[PDB]
């Protein structure tokens, strides 16, 4: 099976991560 | 200061980039950077991982060749090649710059830090307004 490294990393490469700091300072 | 160690990856640099989120925006930009550019050009350097911010340094200089603000970071990526990292920074209201890196043996531990910074970050200031 998928080690944690691995299904992270495919997360990380199939949609990577938006920063909801960035969002949350946008909004306002 | 700093959250973890600091990162001894390769600094591909930056370009800018039309959009502040997507991995083909940075795909996009991670091709054309290695297309013009070879592994003896890459500089070597270090990513320091604080609360607030994301240095990038030279190797062992320690010289600093970017600094970042996490509030300012809109996306995060690996590249489809597991090796390459990216994130996009707003460096400007409708300005975007996308920073780039090779990592080995891949780019786990780095956008992991980099991820965890910014969800740290986040409840730091939801917290902090609250």
């Amino acid at each position: 099976a998928v080690t944690p490294e691995e299904r992270h990393l495919s997360k990380m490469q199939q949609n990577g991560y938006e920063n909801p700091t960035y969002k949350f300072f946008e909004q306002m | 200061n700093e959250l973890v160690q600091k990162f001894q990856v390769y600094y591909l640099g930056n370009v800018p980039v039309a959009k502040p989120v997507g991995v083909d925006v940075i795909n996009g930009a991670l091709e054309s950077v290695l297309s013009s550019s070879s592994r003896e050009q890459w500089t070597p350097s270090h990513v320091s991982v604080a609360p607030a911010t994301l240095t990038i340094l030279h190797q062992q200089t320690e010289a600093v060749l970017g600094e970042c603000r996490v509030r300012f970071l809109s996306f995060l990526a690996v590249g489809r090649d597991v090796h390459t990292f990216a994130f996009i920074m707003a460096a400007g209201p409708a300005s975007f710059c996308c920073h780039m890196f090779w990592c080995e043996p891949n780019a786990a531990s780095l956008s992991e830090a980099v991820q965890a910074a910014c969800m740290l970050r986040y409840q730091k200031c939801l917290d902090a307004r609250s």
